[PDB]
């Protein structure tokens, strides 16, 4: 029922740019906490970014003046702008909706997203 | 707070009627004079306990002192037979009394 | 003014009513309302009552925690909220115009203007 | 979430009595909160509720102004005042939580959390 | 009270004083965007808001 | 009698406001006045 | 902040009672989330507020803790039971995760 | 008043078996906004309910998923998918529509 697809990664040379796309199915993008998540190879979760039901931005030590995240009320749909893009990007992203106290309730099933 | 009158009282056509509003310290309290005619919303005929309210022959005198208030009629008619209820105002708190009858013969 | 109020239906005990009171005029807004309910067999019943502005709201003992009395002097309007509508509520209520602009001068007026009492019925 | 009701005993017939429902865990603050009695084998019976802040007291006929309740929003705890006890009120006292903290959710509806209980003994 | 239901005191027509609240020396996150602390005491205002 | 039992008829809505001042009060008894409006 | 979880490599066989220890460095009290993965999957909540069983999760799941100590407590384990384990801070600014406990059905 | 009724008074039920409880309305708990203002309580022996169905047919935090409920307007049933050895205890219905609220009389689920 709410579900979130995710689109635009893949093989990228170093510094390159990319961008993410992720859909939301019955959860409205315009309206709640949507958080990017990384995940290296051989490594855990950590995060990447967020953006604000009203609209602020937020992103990590190791994002800031690399990344950017950005929306669409049309489609309903989260983006990622990448760019600058290390070796240390390489990693799979899952879009997820924060709600503070309550646990990262719902998950896309995640892009690989490799720098060569 | 309540207001006593007594159930029902009746004088022939063409007398004077004479209806009695008991309260505690009654005297020193303002109050009001209703009619109402069977079927029919109430009509404010008295107010102040000594003026007369525009619209109302003036046979109808109220009067109050002490305990007691009361209402007089002289020249009694026949749309006269009516419930009659005394009102007073204690302490923001509308209290209606029981509502005195007058038939007439 | 001219008062016609609306409402009144059949209910079952514990239930949820919302009378009114409609003025002809605007001269309704120099009117403080009071409620006051007829019973099928006896008299009158005052209910509640609300001044002017609206600022000095006073309800009888026997109705506190349930009924809810609001106007819109700019709507020419007057409701009375009606909630746990209770085994004794079965009546006929007269929305009438006290005159007097706040509750320290009820004393000095008297209800005047009536409108046509609207039947309210509660049983199961 | 503990809901550590406090108070109770043996009481005499006709005398007084005052139950604490002290609560933590949980905000309290935008919570109702409901008063449930069970007369020894005999089945939960419901008693009263209060709003967010107090004010909305609501009883059952049996506890008509005969029981008030009350709450301390400082120190998140609640309370409840009982006079002129009868025979039929020696039962054990449950104090609950309405599930949740907006409106439609009603004050005198679902209770997600339940206390221990105390029992409350009229008797000589 | 609760920063979504925050008070908020009008301060009008009384005479303020900030020389107490530099020496307060309790305020640890004390910073003034408005006027200098220094200077506030020797400063007029329209309307203060707590 | 002597009561003045005095009813407001001057304002229908009174908020948002920043001045309030009370004193004793200022008044065949003749009473001038005069009001006028400088620099605030 | 820093989360540690304790310890890493985790064994035991169907049926035992297993203790997956998160332990808070400050102390926070409420902000506990316990992440579960499957192996190369989505992760799904657990316990929320470290002590409540979200929505769906089965009884067997329980949390418990609060302030500085925290723990993830299997009543009963699954042969299914077996993921990647993680424990994250609630109302946070950079939902500081721990490294992962891979509990194996061993 | 809302007089509500059970049925039946006792189902003494062999653990992992399906048990029905029924409990109907005297008068309609449909659509104060929508939903069916019938709540669902478990009294386990010697110990406090805590909600089991609310809105009729919709479950709490944390309830068994053998626990649904069913009905609309007066007729509402609870439906256990497989009775165990933990669901012994008395059932009650509560009408959660107007101020006075009334529970059922009780009927335990046991093992016979």
């Amino acid at each position: 029922e709410v579900q979130l697809v995710e689109s635009g990664g893949g093989l990228i040379q170093p510094g390159g740019s990319l961008r993410l796309s992720c859909a939301a199915s019955g959860i409205i993008v315009s309206s709640n906490y949507m958080t990017w998540v990384r995940q290296a190879p051989g490594k855990g979760l950590e995060w990447v970014s967020v953006i604000y039901s009203g609209g602020s931005t937020f992103y990590a030590d190791s994002v800031k003046g690399r990344f950017t995240i950005s929306r669409d009320k049309s489609k309903n749909t989260l983006y990622l702008q990448m760019s600058s893009l290390r070796a240390e990007d390489t990693a799979v992203y899952y879009c997820a909706r924060d709600l503070g106290p309550y646990g990262m309730d719902v998950w896309g099933q995640g892009t690989t997203v490799t720098v060569s | 707070y309540e207001l006593t009158q007594p159930p029902s009282v009746s004088v022939s056509p063409g007398q004077t009627a004479t209806i009695t509003c008991s309260g505690d310290k009654l005297g020193d309290k303002y109050a009001c004079w209703y009619q109402q005619r069977p079927g029919q919303s109430p009509v404010l005929v008295i107010y102040q306990d000594s003026k007369r309210p525009s619209g109302i022959p003036e046979r109808f005198s109220g009067s109050n002192s002490g305990n007691t208030a009361t209402l007089t009629i002289g020249g009694t008619q026949a749309m006269d037979e009516a419930a009659y209820f005394c009102q007073a105002w204690d302490s923001n708190t509308g209290v209606f009394g029981g509502g005195t009858k007058l038939t007439v013969l | 003014v001219q008062l016609v109020e609306s409402g009144g239906g059949l209910v079952k005990p514990g239930g949820s009513l919302r009378l009114s009171c409609a003025a002809s005029e605007f001269t309704f807004s120099s009117y403080s309302m009071n409620w006051v309910r007829q019973a099928p067999g006896k008299g009158l019943e005052w209910v509640s009552s609300i001044s002017s502005s609206g600022s000095q709201i006073y309800y009888a003992d026997s109705v506190k925690g349930r009924f809810t009395i609001s106007r819109d002097n700019a709507k020419k309007s007057l409701y009375l909220q009606m909630n746990s509508l209770r085994v004794e509520d079965t009546a006929v209520y007269y929305c009438a115009t006290n005159g007097g602009a706040h509750s320290s001068t009820w004393s000095f007026y008297g209800m005047d203007v009536w409108g046509q009492g609207t039947t309210v019925t509660v049983s199961s | 979430v503990q809901l550590l009701e406090s108070g109770g005993g043996v009481v005499q017939p006709g005398g007084s009595l005052r139950l604490s429902c002290a609560a933590s865990g949980f905000a309290f603050t935008t919570y109702a909160m409901n008063w449930v009695r069970q007369a020894p084998g005999r089945g939960l019976e419901w008693v009263s509720a209060i709003s967010d802040g107090g004010g909305s007291a609501y009883y059952a006929d049996s506890v008509k102004g005969r029981f008030t309740i009350s709450r301390d929003n400082s120190k998140n705890t609640l309370y409840l005042q009982m006079n002129s006890l009868r025979a039929e009120d020696t039962a054990v006292y449950y104090c609950a939580k309405t599930r949740g903290r907006g409106l439609y959710d009603y004050v005198w509806g679902s209770k997600d959390y339940w206390g221990q209980g105390t029992l409350v003994t009229v008797s000589s | 009270a609760s920063v979504y239901a925050w008070n908020r005191k009008r301060i009008s027509n009384c005479v303020a004083d900030y020389s107490v609240l530099y020496n307060s020396a309790s305020f640890s996150t004390f910073k003034c965007y408005g006027v200098s602390p220094t200077k506030l005491n020797d400063l007029c205002f329209t309307n203060v808001y707590a | 009698k002597s009561w003045m039992e005095s009813e407001f008829r001057v304002y229908s809505s009174a908020n948002n406001c920043t001045f309030e001042y009370v004193s004793q009060p200022f008044l065949k008894n003749l009473r001038e006045f005069v009001f006028k409006n400088i620099d605030g | 902040i820093q989360l540690t979880q304790s310890p890493s490599f985790l064994s035991a066989s169907v049926g035992d009672r297993v203790t997956i220890t998160c332990r808070a460095s400050q102390g926070i009290s409420s902000d506990l989330a316990w992440y579960q993965q499957k192996p190369g999957k989505a992760p799904n909540l657990l316990i929320y507020a470290a002590s409540t069983l979200q929505s769906g999760v089965p009884s067997r799941f329980s949390g418990s803790g609060s302030g500085t100590d925290f723990t993830l407590t299997i009543s009963s384990l699954q042969p299914e039971d077996f993921a990647t384990y993680y424990c994250q801070q609630l109302n946070s600014d950079l939902y500081t995760f721990g490294q992962g406990t891979k509990l194996e059905i061993k | 008043d809302i007089v509500m009724t059970q049925s039946p008074l006792s189902l003494p039920v062999t653990p992992g078996e399906p048990a029905s409880i029924s409990c109907r309305s005297s008068q309609s708990l449909l659509h104060s906004n929508g939903y069916l203002y019938l709540d669902w309580y478990l009294q386990k022996p010697g110990q406090s309910p805590q909600l089991l169905i609310y809105l009729g047919s919709n479950r709490a935090s944390g309830v068994p998923d053998r626990f649904s409920g069913s009905g609309s307007g007066t007729d509402f049933t609870l439906k256990i998918s497989r009775v165990e050895a933990e669901d012994v205890g008395v059932y009650y219905c509560m009408q959660a529509l107007q101020t006075p609220g009334t529970f059922g009389q009780g009927t335990r689920l046991e093992i016979k």
